[PDB]
C-alpha cells in the first residue's frame, strides 16, 4: 500500500493489550532504499522479482 | 416438469461404495410406447459425470442436464413402436456420508452413515425393480422399518434388495439409512490453482500446482498425543489407518527439476521414482487439519505442440488437466494457459463443460510491452481418475514476432547508451 | 468441434527447435566477449578528437552493433540459468 | 512478597530437577509443562535428562488441570498447551479433575458443612 | 534450522499454528522468540524483543 499509511502506522498485533506505535519507534531508511530497489526493478528494468529475494541479497 | 411416454420391464441399481466418490449403475430395458431420467433435488449440484451405452455397442450416446430435476438422452437413428432397447447409465457422485461416532480416537474403524430412498424414482411405470449394493465388508440398517418385505438381505459382501413386482407411476416417499465401514483418509482439495508456462525459443513447458488440501474424517476425543503416536510407529501391521502421512501424483513420462516448496519455506524430505513423486507433509493430517503447498516441475514441448501440416505458422498445443494424487475430489479448479508474447487465438475446446472463459494479458521476465496472453477457464466438481481428458488449444505465431524480443532489448541498450552520449558532451563550466 | 481439431492434432508432425538448449551456453560466452569488445571500443572513442561529426558518426555506429549483440547476448544467456 | 528466589533452591543451596527438588519447584507452571509425559517414554520407567544428567521417576511430575496439550513437535522441541475454558457450573477446575481422576475415597460422612451465610 | 543429520521442529509448529488456529487469537511466549512467531506463524503476541514497556 502507500507510503502514506507507512510514517504513521499503528500496529495491533504486538504488546497486546496496548499496541505500539511504529513511526516514532523506528528508523527508516532500510525499508525505504529497499521499497525503492523494488520500484526500480518492476517498473523500468523490465523484470519482476518477489519481495523477500530483494530482502535477501540486499547485503552482498 | 415434463414428462413422457415410455415403458421400462427391468431396473438394477448397484451403488458401489469404494472411494472418497459414490459411484452406481443402472441397467434398464425399456420397451415401447427422447428419453428422461429423473434426480432428486440436492443430488443435482453433485452430480460430476454423466454417461449412456448401448448394452453391446463401443459407442457413447449425447446427454446433458437440464423440484425435481431431469436429463437428457437422445437416440442415434429413430425409434419405432412396439420395440424394445436395452442401455445401461454410469454415474459418479460427490458425496461420502459422515462419520457416526464424530470422536474415534486413534487406531479404530470408522463407520459412514449415508441416506437415500430404496424405491425408484423414475417416471415410468416399473415393472421388477431390484437394489444391490457393493464395496465394504460391514454393513447394517439404521432405524428399521417394521415392513418384512422390504428388509434387506445379506450374502458374499454385498446386499441384496426384494424384486417387487408393481410399483406405481411416480412414488419416493420412502427413505433408508446404511452404515458401513470404512478405512482410508478422504480427503478433498478446496481449490486448486494450475499454470502452464509454454515458452517458445528454449523449448520447454512447465507446470506449477497450488494444493489448498483438507481432510474429512473423525476427529480425535482427546486432543494429540505425541508418544502413543511413537507407539504405533514402533509396531506396524496395517495401512488400515484414517490420517495420511505420504501422498504421491503421477506425472508425465520425462520430467526433469522438481521441487516441493511450502508456504514457510522448502520442505526437503521428497524423492522422486521414475514416473512418481512421493511426498510428506511437515505434520500428519488428522481430520480437521489444514495444508497448503505447492508443486512444480518441467518437461519438453517436443510432444505436446504440434506444427500444422501444410503450413508453418500455424500450431495446436493440447495440454492434460489434473494430474494429482491417486484418490481425491476436486471442488472448484481453475485452468490458466499462459501462450508466448505476441500470439493470436482461434479456437479452445474441452470435452467437459466448463462454466467461464476468459482472455487477459501478464508481464513476466524481459517483457518490455503487453505481456503474455493468458487465458484462464474454471471447472467445478470434478473428480481424479474419471475426468482426466485433455484441453486443445489452436493458434498462430508469426516469423515476425519470433524475433521482437532481442530487438526490444537492443532498443532499450541504444536508448540507454545516447543518455551517456548526450551528458558527456555539453558545457557545464563557470568559469571562461 | 471437438473432433476436426482432434483429427489435425494425429495428422501432423512434432516441434522442432530453432537451436537446441544444449548449445546455448557456448554462444553465451561467444556474444559475452564480443559485446564488450564492440562497446568498450564505443565508449573509448568519446574522448577528445575535437571533431563533432566523426565522433557522433562513429559514436552512433559501434552503440548499433553492441546494441545488436548485447540483445542476443542477453537472451542466450537468460535460458541456461534457469528462467525461460 | 508474593515470588522469592530463596525457595527454589534445594536444602544447602543446590539447584536441581532430580527427585530431591524444591517442593514449590515441583508445584511450578514452568515445571509441570515441560516434563509432562518424559518419564512415560523411555523404557523401565525412568529418563535421562541429556542437559542436566539428571534422572526422572514417573512419581517426580504431577498432572495439570487448567490446561490441555495441543500438539507437540517430533524430537520433543516445541510444546503448545491450551488454556481450558471454564466451568459451566462455578466449580473450580481442581475439584472436577480430582472427582473425574480418583474414583476411589467412597464414605458415607453424613457431617454438615462449615458455611457461612448466604448474603 | 539447527544441524549427521537435520533437526527442523522449529517451523512444523509455527506453521500449524497459522494453518490451524482462528485469526485472533493470542499466543503468550517468552520475549526472546516474540519477533518470529509474529513473522512467521502470524500471531498476535505479548511481549517481543524491543523490551519497551
Ligand atoms: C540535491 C538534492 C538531491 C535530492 C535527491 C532526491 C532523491 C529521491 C528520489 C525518490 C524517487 C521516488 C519515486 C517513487 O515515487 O517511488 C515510490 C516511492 O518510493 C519510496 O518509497 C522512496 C521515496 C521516499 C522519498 C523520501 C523523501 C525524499 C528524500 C529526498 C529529498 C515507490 O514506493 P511505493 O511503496 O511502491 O508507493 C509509494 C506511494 N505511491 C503514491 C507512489 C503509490
Ligand atoms: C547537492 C549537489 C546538487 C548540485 C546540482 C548541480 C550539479 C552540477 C554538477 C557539476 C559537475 C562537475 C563539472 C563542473 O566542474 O561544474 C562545476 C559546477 O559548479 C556548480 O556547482 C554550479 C552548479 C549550480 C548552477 C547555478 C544554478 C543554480 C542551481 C539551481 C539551485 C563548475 O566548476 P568549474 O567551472 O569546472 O571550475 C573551474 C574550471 N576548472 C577547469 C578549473 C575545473
Ligand atoms: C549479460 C547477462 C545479462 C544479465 C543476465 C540476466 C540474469 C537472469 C536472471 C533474471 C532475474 C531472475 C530472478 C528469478 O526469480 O529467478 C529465479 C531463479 O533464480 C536464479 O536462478 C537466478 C540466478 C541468476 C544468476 C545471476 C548471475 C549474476 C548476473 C549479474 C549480471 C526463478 O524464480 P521464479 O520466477 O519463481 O521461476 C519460476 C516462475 N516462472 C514464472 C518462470 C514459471
Ligand atoms: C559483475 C560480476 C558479478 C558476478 C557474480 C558472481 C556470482 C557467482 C555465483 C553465481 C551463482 C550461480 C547461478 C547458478 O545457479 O547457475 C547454475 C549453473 O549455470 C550455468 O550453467 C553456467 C552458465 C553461464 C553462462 C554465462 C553467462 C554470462 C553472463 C552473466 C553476466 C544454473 O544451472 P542449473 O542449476 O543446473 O539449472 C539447470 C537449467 N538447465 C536449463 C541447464 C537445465
Ligand atoms: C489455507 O487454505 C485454507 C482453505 O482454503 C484457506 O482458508 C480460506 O479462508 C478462510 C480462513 O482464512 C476460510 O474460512 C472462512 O472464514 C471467513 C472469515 O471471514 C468466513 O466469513 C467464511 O464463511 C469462511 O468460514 C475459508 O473457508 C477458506 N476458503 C476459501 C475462502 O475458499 C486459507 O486462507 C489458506 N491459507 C493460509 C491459512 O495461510
Amino acid at each position: 500500500n502507500s507510503f502514506y499509511k507507512f510514517l504513521n502506522w499503528f500496529d495491533d498485533r504486538t504488546w497486546y493489550p496496548l499496541g505500539r506505535v511504529t513511526g516514532g519507534t523506528l528508523y527508516p531508511g532500510l525499508m525505504t532504499t529497499s521499497a525503492f530497489i523494488w520500484h526500480a526493478l518492476r517498473n523500468w528494468l523490465g523484470l519482476p522479482i518477489d519481495i523477500r529475494n530483494v530482502c535477501v541479497l540486499f547485503a552482498p | 416438469e415434463p414428462p413422457a411416454t415410455w415403458e421400462n420391464v427391468d431396473y438394477k441399481r448397484t451403488i458401489d461404495v469404494s472411494n472418497a466418490y459414490i459411484s452406481e449403475t443402472i441397467e434398464i430395458t425399456i420397451k415401447n410406447i427422447e428419453y428422461f431420467t429423473a434426480f432428486e433435488s440436492g443430488i443435482f449440484s453433485k452430480v460430476s459425470f454423466f454417461s449412456a451405452y448401448f448394452t453391446n455397442e463401443a459407442t457413447f450416446l449425447n446427454s446433458q442436464l437440464l423440484e425435481i430435476r431431469y436429463g437428457i438422452i437422445q437416440f442415434p437413428n429413430a425409434i419405432s413402436p412396439q420395440e424394445e432397447v436395452s442401455l445401461v447409465i454410469k454415474s459418479f457422485y460427490n458425496t461420502v456420508g459422515i462419520p457416526y461416532p464424530e470422536h474415534v480416537g486413534m487406531s479404530e474403524e470408522q463407520h459412514l452413515l449415508w441416506e437415500t430412498n430404496r424405491l425408484p424414482l423414475s417416471a415410468y411405470d416399473t415393472k421388477k425393480a431390484s437394489f444391490t449394493l457393493i464395496g465394504s465388508s460391514s454393513f447394517e440398517e439404521y432405524h428399521p422399518p417394521n415392513d418384512e418385505s422390504l428388509l434387506g438381505k445379506a450374502n458374499g459382501n454385498s446386499f441384496e434388495f426384494g424384486p417387487w413386482e408393481d410399483i406405481p407411476r411416480f412414488s419416493s416417499n420412502e427413505t433408508l439409512a446404511i452404515v458401513y465401514s470404512h478405512n482410508a483418509p478422504l480427503n478433498q482439495v478446496v481449490n486448486l490453482r494450475r499454470d502452464i508456462w509454454l515458452s517458445h525459443w528454449a523449448s520447454t513447458i512447465q507446470f506449477e500446482e497450488y494444493y489448498e488440501l483438507t481432510n474429512k474424517a473423525a476427529k480425535l476425543s482427546k486432543g494429540f498425543s505425541r508418544l502413543e503416536l511413537m507407539k504405533q510407529i514402533q509396531t506396524q501391521n496395517m495401512r488400515q489407518t484414517h490420517f495420511v502421512t505420504v501422498l504421491d501424483m503421477l506425472l508425465p513420462e520425462g520430467a526433469t527439476d522438481h521441487y516441493f516448496t511450502d508456504l514457510v519455506g522448502l520442505v526437503s524430505t521428497s524423492h522422486a521414482e521414475r514416473d512418481h513423486f512421493f511426498i510428506r507433509p511437515r505434520f500428519p493430517i488428522f481430520g480437521g487439519w489444514n495444508y497448503n503447498f505447492t508443486v512444480g516441475w518441467t518437461n519438453k514441448l517436443s510432444d505436446f505442440l504440434h506444427v500444422s501440416s501444410g503450413s508453418d505458422e500455424k500450431f495446436v498445443a493440447s495440454i492434460p488437466i489434473l494430474n494429482g494424487p491417486p484418490d481425491t475430489v476436486y471442488d472448484n479448479v481453475e485452468l490458466s494457459v499462459f501462450l508466448p508474447e505476441g500470439a493470436e487465438i482461434f479456437d479452445i475446446d474441452s470435452p467437459v463443460p466448463f462454466t467461464n472463459v476468459s482472455i487477459e494479458t501478464q508481464k513476466s521476465y524481459f517483457d518490455l510491452n503487453k505481456g503474455h496472453v493468458k487465458l484462464t477457464f474454471s471447472y467445478r466438481n470434478l473428480i481424479s481418475q474419471v475426468a482426466n481428458g485433455q484441453v486443445l488449444i489452436k493458434y498462430d505465431y508469426p516469423k515476425s514476432s519470433f524475433f521482437k524480443k532481442p530487438l526490444s532489448i537492443a532498443c532499450y541498450i541504444f536508448t540507454a547508451l545516447m543518455g551517456v552520449f548526450v551528458l558527456k558532451t555539453l558545457n557545464m563550466n563557470v568559469t571562461n | 468441434t471437438y473432433e476436426q481439431l482432434y483429427k489435425e492434432f494425429h495428422s501432423s508432425k512434432s516441434f522442432q527447435p530453432f537451436i537446441h538448449l544444449d548449445t546455448q551456453p557456448k554462444f553465451a560466452i561467444c556474444g559475452l566477449i564480443v559485446t564488450l569488445a564492440v562497446l568498450s571500443s564505443a565508449l573509448f572513442a568519446v574522448g577528445s578528437k575535437s571533431s563533432y561529426i566523426k565522433k557522433l558518426f562513429f559514436y552512433t555506429i559501434l552503440s548499433v552493433i553492441g546494441s545488436l549483440f548485447a540483445g542476443l547476448t542477453t537472451v542466450f544467456a537468460s535460458n541456461s540459468f534457469g528462467v525461460y | 512478597e508474593e515470588i522469592k528466589e530463596r525457595d527454589f533452591y534445594t536444602a544447602e543451596g543446590e539447584y536441581r530437577v532430580d527427585a530431591r527438588a524444591s517442593e514449590t519447584m515441583r508445584n511450578s507452571l514452568l515445571y509441570k509443562m515441560s516434563y509432562k509425559d518424559f518419564p512415560q517414554l523411555f523404557n523401565g520407567g525412568q529418563a535421562t535428562d541429556r542437559v542436566r544428567q539428571q534422572m526422572i521417576t514417573p512419581l517426580d511430575v504431577p498432572p495439570l488441570d487448567y490446561f490441555d496439550e495441543v500438539f507437540t513437535s517430533e524430537n520433543w522441541m516445541v510444546r503448545i498447551y491450551q488454556l481450558k475454558k471454564d466451568d459451566a457450573q462455578g466449580r473450580t477446575l481442581r475439584d472436577v479433575g480430582e472427582l473425574t481422576r480418583s474414583s476411589t475415597k467412597t464414605r458415607r460422612s453424613i457431617k454438615r458443612p462449615e458455611l457461612g451465610l448466604r448474603v | 534450522v539447527l544441524p549427521l543429520a537435520l533437526i527442523d521442529d522449529f517451523r512444523e509448529a509455527y506453521y500449524w499454528l497459522r494453518m490451524n488456529s482462528d485469526e485472533d487469537s493470542k499466543v503468550a511466549a517468552w520475549w526472546d522468540y516474540g519477533y518470529q512467531i509474529g513473522g512467521m506463524a502470524d500471531r498476535t503476541t505479548l511481549v517481543d524483543n524491543n523490551t519497551w514497556n
